[PDB]
């Protein structure tokens, strides 16, 4: 349930490409989570696993 | 009417003076009924609340509730290690949140000090403990006047406690703290009792005090059960060598037997050398009085000097 | 084995300032032949909850420049002047910031000249003409004077002798304080107020004029509040004594027991609480509860806790509080100070910290730049074997660095396991 890393990216296309994430030297096994927000000014959320 | 309403001032409750002037004279007989000036509190706001304000009436204790919703999946407030002290106190912690623990005065956190909330309601409880860097001044009593005097004491430092100007603490006089933190009793405390060497108001100890006229004597055995160091005395027609605790020495010498008096000295365990000094106690009123040195044995038994 | 971690404090908010931390590189005897030791590091923390409210600006137009009330007149000015510097906003008025600030200093210059008239040749302070002596005014005045030292200046030799008169005379052997100027159980409560009130004033001026005899007095002063506040007497009594002790050592065992006893007497509104307040009377211009909350607020602000403070500020921002307060300014000044201390605490944590993790004898591994946008840090592998040292610049905020060392350990170490198996 602990947050790992955050990344912000500009969207030109409508398809937002993000730099590849990576698993830490000593990973914590289980089902991870990916949440997305529009930052300013919207509250729109998304969740991936 | 009413007039004189003023802006907030010196003290100041707004004056609002009242005059009886409507009438005007008169056959006399007279005046009017009421108070001339109120003199009600003045108000002020800083304020900028926006305001509005909008408020309703409700109160809680610690209200029972319970506030806890486990559908939100979060941990309760954790129990700190020995000597406790968790910072940023909360009622409910979120999953994945970690809270740092610190030690009360005075110690030092040793090892990894943090508590992380698991997906399940328990805590990680990483290895941590509290090592004692410094030991703190005991509660004791106002009688001392304790040395050395600091806020806290480092390991290896010893403290000395004495009760002036009279009496004594009777022990322990000095103790060092390795945590540890000595062994002072806080239950019975110390409460220094007047020394036997103190001349001033020494006969009032058995008095009690506050009654009646006031302090004189206590009897028969009610002054006993105390340590009462042993002393060897002889009197009252029985005339044996005896021995006796200091409890009954000041007992036998009192309103009761002092008319037949009593005798004397000590501190002999009865004994070898000091015995022949009592031999030798046979000269008292013979043939007139006792003038030698302290041959009168003072009157109230002193040091003497 | 995580085995280590530290919370970096740039401003030294909690106790001492913490910047540099050395993570030692050690080799256990249980180590497997060959292999290696791997270490990972990350950073996180802060995220202040709410910005909440503010104060003034009508007060500047209301009370700034707007017989014996001269004291009450100039007293809040010092507390008001502190907020303006803490909030750092003089920009609200049409006039130039320097024109306003320099105009305010003249009011404080007259304020120190107005408080000088209340000083007797005894170096103490008296209310009317110097006819009688009161410890209360001598204490209350020392709070205001302690505020000046952070701004303009004050002469030590002239101020220091004012503190001596309390220890030389008015400090009881029991540690309690009393004044000359004038239900048996009521006597204990009245002593705690007089004790705590003096502890505040003295603690304020103690830093400007360090003295061994005064420092000795504080040990006996605070210790009196620790042992005698054990039973519950009055919330207001408990509040002031808690704040006086909050100015001292906050890590004291008996102090936490006092704070805990104070939090139980606290009243709230909402689940979770929207507002948190304190009411003195049990089963009870008329509102005296503003003082007990202001002391409790300042107590938690000195404990540097946002979460507990936020509901209290909401209560002092807008309430049935009116007011509706007296002396004054004895009630108001503690609210101004609370809002002054609060605006500081919010400013105290900006998470502007810049963290640089490097090896002791080797080059920089990585550097984290913490902001409001990024409050988090990515796990970084520590492979090469050397002492690891993480440090920070000046910055603003609070952050916690965690470093875990993963080392494969045999198991041929049964010397530790105490079991021979075949
Ligand atoms: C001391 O003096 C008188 C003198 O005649 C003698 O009778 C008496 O027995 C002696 N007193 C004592 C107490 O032995
Ligand atoms: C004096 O009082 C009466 C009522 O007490 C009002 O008519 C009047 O305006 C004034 O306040």
């Amino acid at each position: 349930g602990s947050e790992v890393d955050m990344v912000e990216e500009i969207d030109h296309i409508g398809i937002i490409s993000f730099p590849d994430f990576k698993i830490p030297s000593n990973p914590r096994y289980g089902m991870w989570t990916i949440k997305a927000k529009y930052k300013e000014d919207f509250s729109t959320t998304g969740t991936a696993y | 009417c009413w007039s004189s309403w003023s802006t907030c001032d010196a003290t100041y409750k707004r004056s609002r003076t009242r005059e009886c002037n409507n009438p005007a004279p008169q056959r006399g007989g007279k005046r009017c009924e009421g108070e001339k000036r109120q003199e009600e509190d003045c108000t002020f706001s800083i304020m900028e609340n926006n305001g509005q304000p909008c408020i309703n009436d409700d109160e809680e204790m610690k209200e029972v509730d319970l506030p806890e919703i486990e559908a939100d999946s979060g941990c309760p407030q954790p129990v700190p290690p020995e000597n406790g002290f968790i910072r940023n106190e909360k009622q409910l912690y979120l999953v994945g949140e970690d809270v740092e623990i610190s030690c009360l005065t005075g110690f030092e956190t040793v090892g990894y000090q943090y508590f992380r909330c698991l997906p399940d309601g328990t805590w990680r409880q990483g290895d941590v403990e509290c090592q004692r860097t410094e030991c703190i001044k005991p509660v004791v009593q106002e009688v001392l006047t304790i040395t050395p005097f600091q806020r806290l004491y480092r390991i290896g430092e010893s403290i000395e406690l004495t009760c002036p100007k009279g009496f004594v603490v009777a022990g322990p006089s000095r103790y060092t703290c390795q945590g540890n933190s000595w062994t002072p009793p806080i239950s019975n405390s110390l409460t220094c009792e007047k020394d036997t060497l103190t001349k001033l108001k020494g006969h009032c100890q058995l008095g009690q005090k506050q009654s009646g006229s006031e302090c004189i004597c206590m009897s028969p055995e009610e002054d006993c059960s105390h340590h009462s160091e042993d002393l060897c005395v002889f009197d009252t027609d029985s005339n044996d060598y005896f021995t006796s605790p200091a409890c009954k020495f000041l007992a036998e010498k009192c309103l009761n037997n002092q008319q037949l008096h009593f005798l004397h000295i000590g501190s002999c365990q009865d004994g070898r050398q000091l015995e022949w000094g009592l031999e030798r106690t046979r000269l008292s009123s013979n043939s007139t009085k006792k003038e030698s040195c302290g041959y009168d044995t003072c009157y109230d038994w002193e040091k003497c000097s | 084995e995580s085995y280590s971690g530290v919370t970096l404090d740039p401003r030294g908010i909690y106790g001492t300032i913490s910047r540099r931390k050395e993570f030692p590189y050690r080799i256990p005897l249980d180590l497997v032949p060959k292999t290696e030791i791997k270490r990972i590091l990350s950073v996180k923390g802060l995220l202040v909850g709410e910005i909440l409210s503010a104060v003034l600006s009508q007060e500047g137009i209301n009370i700034l420049t707007h017989a014996e009330a001269e004291l009450m007149s100039v007293v809040p000015v010092f507390y008001v002047f502190h907020y303006l510097e803490t909030g750092n906003h003089w920009n609200i008025f049409h006039s130039d910031p320097l024109i306003e600030k320099q105009k305010l200093k003249k009011k404080l210059k007259e304020g120190m000249l107005s408080i000088m008239s209340y000083r007797n040749a005894d170096y103490s302070y008296s209310v009317w003409k110097g006819g009688s002596a009161s410890t209360w005014l001598t204490a209350f005045a020392l709070r205001v004077l302690g505020q000046v030292n952070k701004y303009v200046e004050q002469n030590q030799n002239s101020i220091c002798n004012s503190l001596l008169w309390l220890v030389e005379n008015y400090q009881l052997d029991n540690g309690s304080f009393k004044e000359n100027s004038q239900l048996p159980v009521e006597a204990r409560e009245n002593s705690l107020y007089l004790t705590a009130f003096t502890v505040i004033g003295i603690r304020k001026a103690f830093d400007i004029c360090p003295l061994v005899k005064i420092d000795t007095a504080l040990i006996k002063a605070d210790n009196f509040l620790l042992e005698n506040t054990l039973p519950a007497q009055s919330t207001f009594t408990l509040a002031i004594s808690a704040y006086a002790l909050s100015l001292g050592d906050k890590t004291h065992p008996q102090f936490r027991s006092i704070v805990s006893a104070l939090k139980r007497e606290a009243l709230v509104k909402g689940n979770p609480p929207i507002y948190r307040f304190w009411k003195d009377n049990l089963q009870h211009g008329t509102a005296r509860m503003v003082e007990t909350t202001a002391y409790a607020l300042l107590t938690s602000l000195n404990l540097k806790d946002i979460n507990y403070v936020n509901p209290v500020i909401k209560w002092l921002s807008e309430e049935q509080r009116y007011g509706g307060g007296f002396y004054s300014t004895q009630d108001t000044i503690n609210a101004i100070e609370g809002l002054t201390e609060y605006s500081l605490l919010v400013k105290q944590l900006r998470l502007s910290m810049d963290i640089d993790v490097s090896y002791k004898h080797k080059g920089a591994l990585h550097n984290y730049k913490m902001t409001d946008k990024n409050f988090l840090g990515r796990p970084v592998e520590v492979l090469l074997n050397d002492d690891l040292i993480v440090s920070t610049g000046f910055g603003s905020g609070l952050a916690t660095v965690h470093v875990t060392t993963v080392v494969h350990k045999t198991s041929t170490s049964e010397e530790v396991c105490s079991f021979y198996l075949k």
